[PDB]
């Protein structure tokens, strides 16, 4: 249920409040317009495997 | 590392290398942000002063990528102990920024919660360095990677003639010859989740290197990072 269930359906990390899950992103990573997905703030964002 | 793969262009970002007066390699390092490196207490015994290398995958000849930083603030923990290497964690801050491209990129500090939850449930992880290739050969010249599983905590202590503390976890094989070296200490290990990789532990000690009923210890991140915010203020 919520987090436990395919993480909530969010990008990174999930945390339960009083119902409905809540998704946030790491420094260098700003949250979606759907409030799950993370977008880079930049060229280079943490955790990612660079090709160019 | 014994066995495993070699860090391809872009494979390995993360990775910092340790250096003395003579640019010799003596451990490895996690790089957190533009000014901050996360690495092993024990580390600061072999050579001081030292710089940090940053983009490097071959010792023997410069590549186009490579940067060399000095650091500043050497953040030690008081509590490390060398007679076990309990609270074996150590931040660095540096006088230059880092830059990041192709071979430089940081690595995610991941939420206490979170990271308990998801990543530690995770079926393996992955581990680098510039260390040993066998037990008792020498440092690999070439950046390697490997793939080493999540070990139990009772089979963990089980194995171990060592005491094992609450800030140290096992990963690694039971009877394949794949673990990590002499060398590697104080550098990353990363847990992959959908794309991103997180900081989970730092290459610590073990009973040898891919011996036959003994795994790899590593640094319990997860109990300091708390620690490590803190750290990244001053
Ligand atoms: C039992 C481990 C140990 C110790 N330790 C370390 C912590 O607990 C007590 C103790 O006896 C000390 C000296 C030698 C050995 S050992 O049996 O020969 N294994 C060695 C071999 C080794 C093992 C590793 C690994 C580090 C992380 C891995 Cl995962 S494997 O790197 N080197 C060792 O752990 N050393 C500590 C660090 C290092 O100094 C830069 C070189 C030696
Ligand atoms: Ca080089």
């Amino acid at each position: 249920k919520l987090c436990s269930l395919d993480n909530g359906d969010c990008d990174q990390f999930c945390h339960e409040e009083q119902n409905s899950v809540v998704c946030s992103c790491a420094r260098g990573y700003t949250l979606a317009d759907n409030g799950k997905a993370c977008i880079p703030t930049g060229p280079y964002p943490c955790g990612k495997q660079t090709l160019e | 590392i014994v066995g495993g793969q070699e860090c391809k262009d872009g494979e390995c970002p993360w990775q910092a290398l340790l250096i003395n007066e003579e640019n010799e390699g003596f451990c490895g390092g996690t790089i957190l942000s533009e000014f901050y490196i996360l690495t092993a207490a024990h580390c600061l015994y072999q050579a001081k002063r030292f710089k940090v290398r940053v983009g490097d995958r071959n010792t023997e000849q410069e590549e186009g990528g490579e940067a060399v930083h000095e650091v500043e603030v050497v953040i030690k923990h008081n509590r490390f102990t060398k007679e076990t290497y309990d609270f074996d964690i150590a931040v660095l801050r540096l006088k230059t920024p880092i830059t990041f491209r192709m071979n430089v990129a940081p690595a995610c500090l991941p939420e206490r919660d979170w990271a308990e939850s998801t990543l530690m449930t995770q079926k393996t992880g992955i581990v680098s360095g510039f260390g040993r290739t066998h037990e008792k050969g020498r440092q690999s010249t070439r950046l390697k990677m490997l793939e080493v599983p999540y070990v139990d905590r009772n089979s963990c202590k089980l194995s171990s003639s060592f005491i094992i503390t609450q800030n140290m976890f096992c990963a690694g094989y039971d009877t394949k010859q794949e673990d990590a070296c002499q060398g590697d200490s104080g550098g990353p290990h990363v847990t992959r989740f959908k794309d991103t990789y997180f900081v989970t532990g730092i290459v610590s000690w073990g009973e040898g290197c891919a011996r036959k009923g003994k795994y790899g210890i590593y640094t319990k991140v997860t109990a300091f990072l708390k620690w490590i915010d803190r750290s990244m203020k001053t």
